[PDB]
């Protein structure tokens, strides 16, 4: 028993991970805004999971009873955030779900993209919260899970990445929020209206409201 | 496993054997469901055995019996279809 | 497992049953279940036993048992 092992751990991507990020971070892609899309569907997938769960024991939503999606702009710190109300994460779900563990599409995306498929296929493959690294230097997700404590993760895809007992940030109650630091040649993500037609264009129809401020 | 038992088959019906030896037919309670088999004795001294496997085949509970003899307990399961089964319990 | 009764009622808990049962009449095709599980996924909603994925949450809802198996109480 040691009584203060609450530090800060640090995780080496999966190999295949890392060539993944390395062929997403050097490429030429025209379409980068598909990376909205993809964290939209994964927190429209989380808020399901709860939404699901609370079927069959309504106290499952005791900690924020609202499903929702908020997107956040902030010109000041040139961050594009996202933030949900799902199933969140556990401490295990981010190191097994978020790097260590390479999932069989990864492999398979990356000989699909080299034959001529498109990035944006990267979400059947079970890896589109990497897409994220299109626009981003940097991601931090904080998370909240009914089973555990929140916790943060972050990485700028150097080949590791840290979870971090979050025990003095704003507390989400359940979700999750990702905070996308946006690179230099990137900052049309802030515009009101770029993500009013890009949740338009590549959204529209989830079934959570998605709200702006 | 207090207990051993055995089987055997003809065209239409499975004899489980259990062998226990000197148990008084008050002790033995078996029943019979569509593809289920109870077998509960009683021993004053300890726990009591059970054997209750699901079937590998549907049986007809009023066509089946058992008898409780001196070196074993017999019973006879009528089939409900007329096949060869590969076990006594499903699955297996 | 621990010793049954195979007179006495049970719940059974297979996905999309529910039904009260007494496993005297329990059999191999008695149940009618999703066996699972449930899949999230890309905005589909389906259950991974009979592969059908759907769009809305509430048409998820109305994907039949796909499987006929023995009911369980657990
Ligand atoms: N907003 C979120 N809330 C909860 N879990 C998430 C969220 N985003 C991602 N995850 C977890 O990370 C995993 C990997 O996501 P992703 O790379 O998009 O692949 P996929 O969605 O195909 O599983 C997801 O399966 C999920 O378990
Ligand atoms: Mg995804
Ligand atoms: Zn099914
Ligand atoms: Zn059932």
């Amino acid at each position: 028993h040691h009584a203060a092992a609450t530090e800060t751990e640090t995780f080496a991507f999966q190999a295949e991970i890392n060539q993944l990020l390395s062929l997403i971070i050097n490429t030429f892609y025209s379409n980068k805004e598909i990376f909205l899309r993809e964290l939209i569907s994964n927190s429209s997938d989380a808020l399901d999971k709860i939404r699901f769960e609370s079927l069959t024991d309504k106290s499952k939503l005791d900690a924020q009873p609202e499903l929702f999606i908020h997107i956040i702009p902030d010109k000041a710190t040139s961050t594009l955030t996202i933030v949900d109300s799902g199933i969140g994460m556990t401490k295990s779900d981010l190191v097994n779900n978020l790097g260590t563990i390479a999932r069989s599409g990864t492999k398979e995306f990356m000989e699909a993209l080299a034959a001529g498929a498109d990035v944006s296929m990267i979400g059947q493959f079970g890896v589109g919260f990497y897409s994220a690294y299109l626009v981003a230097e940097r991601v931090v997700v904080t998370t909240k899970h009914n089973d555990d404590e929140q916790y943060v993760w972050e990485s700028q895809a150097g080949g590791s990445f840290t979870v971090t007992r979050d025990t003095s940030g704003e507390q989400l109650g359940r979700g999750t929020k990702m905070v996308l630091y946006l690179k230099d040649d990137q900052m049309e993500y802030l515009e009101e209206r770029r993500i009013k037609d890009l949740v338009k264009k590549h959204s529209e129809f989830i079934s959570y409201p998605i709200s702006l401020w | 496993a207090k207990y051993r038992h055995e089987y055997y088959q003809k065209p239409e019906e499975v004899v489980v054997t259990v062998f226990a030896k000197g148990i008084p037919k008050q002790n033995v309670n078996i029943d019979f469901g569509e593809q289920i088999l109870s077998v509960v004795i009683e021993v004053p001294g300890e726990d009591a055995y059970y054997l209750q496997p699901r079937l590998f085949g549907k049986i007809i509970p009023d066509k089946c019996k058992y008898e409780v003899l001196s070196t074993k307990i017999e019973i006879c399961l009528a089939k409900a279809d007329i096949i060869t089964w590969a076990s006594l319990e499903h699955g297996k | 497992a621990a010793v049954i009764d195979i007179n006495q009622p049970q719940v059974c808990k297979n996905k999309g049953c529910g039904q009260t049962f007494k496993e005297r009449d329990n059999h191999e095709t008695a149940c009618s279940h999703h066996p699972g599980p449930a899949v999230f996924h890309d905005r589909l909603r389906g259950w991974k036993c009979c592969d059908v994925h759907v769009k809305e949450f509430d048409e998820f809802m109305e994907i039949p048992p796909c499987t006929k198996g023995w009911h369980s109480s657990s």
